[PDB]
């Protein structure tokens, strides 16, 4: 089954940043513009916390930032929190008529 | 075939002996249906070269689908009806909700299918255009990408024949204020039609008549603009039946009768008024006087019954002896004596009066035939152009048998001066 | 008011082919458009389906496709799975997701995740 | 820029026939043929003699049969109407339509004293 | 002081895009775009001479090359009308473009023009 | 200012020849066939003398000779005149809608 590379696990201390990334190639996350960063805790259903790389939905906090670079997509916290510690997933447009989401990343602190 | 005629001298009139009627007594809808999808903002940047031409694409394709969506002698004695009153009565059934989506899923992957109603109609839905599968597969993905970069030049290209129809479609659509006739081929090509002929319930002489003369047909369908809801574009057509197949009739011309009088102005005459198509339906005959509606092709003639009149079936024995107490054979008289002339469909009919030169010539040997006074024939195959006055007409030129039977002037039984000259509606 | 209710699973045989119902209450059904994710004890998230408006157009994901039908019906508010053939590997928990703002069909237009579900857990077993 | 300035005392003539206030232009012949009109939301019928009438719909078929004189069927009640050899497709577009009583103007005159002979004459 | 609109721009494309490119030495136009959008801002130009070409000078109705959709609606909004007017004249564009004329005028000076007589609705 | 460069000065012997020139890019006088050269007396105003690359007006003498080689416009002469001390400029098309002149050269005669 193909998907998107992530990073296994990210850990970092209170008040920090992050650079949590997934790589695509040139018809997938690297165009289109439609990176989709999406949260999940366990026991609950996933929530959308980025949307179109930079975009933002209503209710959601100014830390996050999301960016891409040729075929990486990108998420950065500031000032993170102990209840960040969840599960991070990359949604995008593949070309081939279908959303393609990622590997899912683990977000701990210490 | 063995088109023929007789000409009777009682009365000045050409009976074209032997035809098939064809007539048209029924109306089938039809829903023909264009699928597009609703493009949002264009979301390209740069204006390039290439990318220019699909924006130009574009905007002109969405303001063909917007300005679309902003659309929604004997002729008085005819009756008159509504013509688009099938193509209206579906377009209203399809208005009720939850109707375009049965036409939408049930025509999922076919191209043709039979859907019901609202009302219990069983009409024939068919798919002409599939841009929806184009649209969504083909060109968004590439339009959609950052910095646009079009590498294809076959992109706008093809495109612009996937375009044209949808667009010119309207185009028609905003000419004729909704209603079209005839339908054009880009309202329904060749192929279509002639797939859609073979689908009808009809019997088989049907589906080969109309199937061998989609010109004729083509001509006698109308179209009509239906909902626009759902992202469908549907229009009826509204493909014309026909009920009654080979039975024979005729076309009956006439022509003036006047005597001969030295004195100007004190020759009376009477001339029949029944000009055009009697064709044999049913225990009747179906009587077609606007000789502008029937059409003609290869001894078939193909003629709208909505403009008729349903006369009695003893029709031909006024027409073999005027004099017969079973019908009135309408006439009308007048003190007028102007040359003139008629072309039937196997010969000329002369009727020049007085200080009038009347010829008739050939391409080979020139002046052929002079006629002296009161009504005469000319056969097709003897002559090629008859003239009147200063007047010269063209005799049709195709093969058939006409005899030219002797008859009285009949107008020489009247007194000489008793006759009215008042009415354009009499009888005998 | 905006929430999705789910009903269906559990422990289904091999094979034996399970209808799964989602439904939903609160806002316009007919207008917005549906799709449907399901996740793997151990794994991450796995595109499964697509539908917009009616059943206009369908997408599906390349290593789903032809083993699963989605439709729905909005007289009941209800969409509909069906599934054949389940394998060893279907283990795991569907998820009901609301996207797309109007009446498009370009899946590019539809990527949006503004409600989720609850989902439904199905497992194999012998 | 086709049409004629008519007087306003128009309505009169229509309500009825007979008033000392207009022509109301008449056309009168002894010719006797079955013919028939769609209107807006109905359809009259002047089948006359030797010739079958008939009202029909898609649904239950013959519904009304027309025996002598003009009449009239709503739009609502049939789908086509046939007259002789030829069918008509009545207008089915929704409305209200009220069929009043009326007496046949025909008889009133003398059975033969009418000319036959004119296209434009007036009351 | 009736109106004037300019409906195409032949001067600009035709004197900055395409006789700069054409008018060099030994002329190759490498770029494939340049004559196909000249198609599109040809067409219109053609098909209005062919309509012209065939019913001799007048046209009814005023077809769709003569003057577009959005074109028409522009137009509307510009003549000295009252407000009712304005909207159900241009609610029915299809109706008033069925009931409209055109008609040749003057070419000199390269400013080919046509006038469109499009109807008042007084009443 | 944008221009043609030309030579600041040129002197010849009656009778002979000189070769001089002008050079631009592509989109100026090189190439496009528009190749002018003109004439400058001091008090006096300017006189046509070559048009279009090669061609000469009427009243005018033939002993002017005008070409173009790649992105070089040049000027030839033969039998030199004492009046022929003047100023020399070429004029050709800017593919950007505009008519650009030269630097101006002074011919001199010993």
């Amino acid at each position: 089954q193909s998907a998107l590379t992530q990073p296994a696990s990210v850990s970092g201390s209170p008040g920090q940043s992050i650079t949590l990334s997934c790589t695509g190639t040139s018809s997938d996350i690297g165009d289109y513009d439609y990176v989709s960063w999406y949260q999940k805790y366990p026991d609950t259903a996933p929530k959308l916390v980025i949307y179109d790389v930079s975009e933002r939905p209503s209710g959601v906090s100014t830390r996050f930032s999301g960016s891409k670079s040729g075929n990486t997509a990108s998420l950065t916290i500031s000032g993170l929190q102990p209840e960040d510690e969840a599960d991070y997933y990359c949604n995008s447009y593949s070309s081939t008529n279908t959303l393609k989401f990622g590997g899912g990343t683990k977000l701990t602190v210490l | 075939q063995n088109i023929t005629e007789e000409f009777y001298q009682s009365t000045c009139s050409a009976v074209s002996k032997g035809y098939l009627s064809a007539l048209r007594t029924g109306w089938y809808t039809s829903v023909i249906t264009i699928e597009l999808s609703n493009i949002k903002e264009n979301k390209c940047n740069g204006t390039d070269a290439k990318v220019k031409l699909i924006k130009q694409e574009l905007d002109k394709y969405k303001n063909a689908v917007t300005e679309l969506q902003l659309l929604m002698f004997l002729g008085f004695l005819l009756g008159v009806g509504s013509a688009i009153a099938s193509g209206v009565a579906v377009c209203k059934v399809l208005h009720l909700e939850g109707e375009v989506n049965k036409i939408k899923s049930a025509l999922l992957s076919t191209n043709k299918a039979v859907v019901s109603l609202s009302n219990g109609v069983s009409v024939l839905t068919f798919k002409v255009l599939d841009l929806k599968n184009y649209i969504d597969k083909q060109l968004l993905p590439i339009l959609n990408k950052q910095s646009c970069s079009i590498s294809n030049i076959e992109t706008v290209i093809e495109f612009q024949q996937k375009n044209n129809r949808l667009l010119e479609i309207t185009r028609e659509f905003s000419v004729n204020a909704g209603v079209t006739t005839p339908v054009s081929t880009y309202m329904l090509t060749n192929s279509e039609l002639l797939s859609l002929i073979n689908d009808m319930p009809i019997t088989n002489d049907q589906k080969k008549l109309m199937s061998n003369n989609v010109q004729i047909v083509r001509q006698q369908s109308y179209s009509i603009m239906c909902i626009i809801k759902e992202e469908v574009l549907a229009y009826v057509v509204q493909l014309p039946l026909y009920g009654v197949i080979d039975t024979p009739c005729w076309k009956l011309h006439t022509s003036p009768l006047c005597t001969t009088n030295t004195k100007e102005g004190s020759n009376i005459c009477l001339t029949r008024t029944d000009r055009g198509w009697y064709c044999d339906n049913a225990g009747s005959v179906s009587f077609f006087p606007q000789a502008e509606t029937c059409k003609v092709q290869s001894n078939r003639v193909f003629c709208d019954t909505m403009n008729s009149l349903t006369l009695p079936s003893e029709v031909n024995l006024c027409n073999v002896d005027i004099f017969n107490p079973k019908y009135d054979c309408k006439i009308m008289t007048s003190k007028t004596d102007v040359s003139s002339s008629v072309i039937t469909s196997l010969g000329a009919i002369v009727s020049c009066y007085g200080k009038t030169k009347c010829t008739a010539s050939n391409k080979n040997r020139g002046i052929i035939k002079t006629f002296s006074n009161g009504c005469d024939y000319v056969s097709n195959k003897g002559v090629d152009t008859v003239s009147v006055g200063n007047t010269l007409y063209y005799v049709n030129k195709q093969e058939g048998k006409s005899l030219y039977v002797k008859g009285e002037p009949i107008i020489n039984f009247y007194d000489p001066l008793v006759f009215p000259s008042d009415e354009f509606d009499a009888s005998i | 008011q905006v929430q999705l209710v789910e009903s269906g699973g559990g422990v289904v045989q091999p094979g034996t082919s399970l209808t799964l119902s989602c439904a939903a209450s609160g806002f316009t059904f007919r207008t917005y458009a549906f799709h449907w994710v399901r996740q793997a004890p151990g794994k991450g998230l796995e595109w499964l389906a697509l539908v917009t408006y009616d059943g206009t157009t369908q997408y599906y994901a390349d290593s789903v496709k032809g083993r699963l039908t989605i439709y729905r019906d909005n007289s009941k508010n209800t969409l509909f799975l069906h599934l054949n053939s389940l394998r060893r590997d279907d283990t795991a928990i569907y998820f009901c997701a609301r996207g797309g703002e109007g009446s498009f069909s370009w899946l590019g237009y539809l990527q949006y995740m503004d409600v989720w579900g609850q989902g439904t857990t199905v497992t194999v077993s012998s």
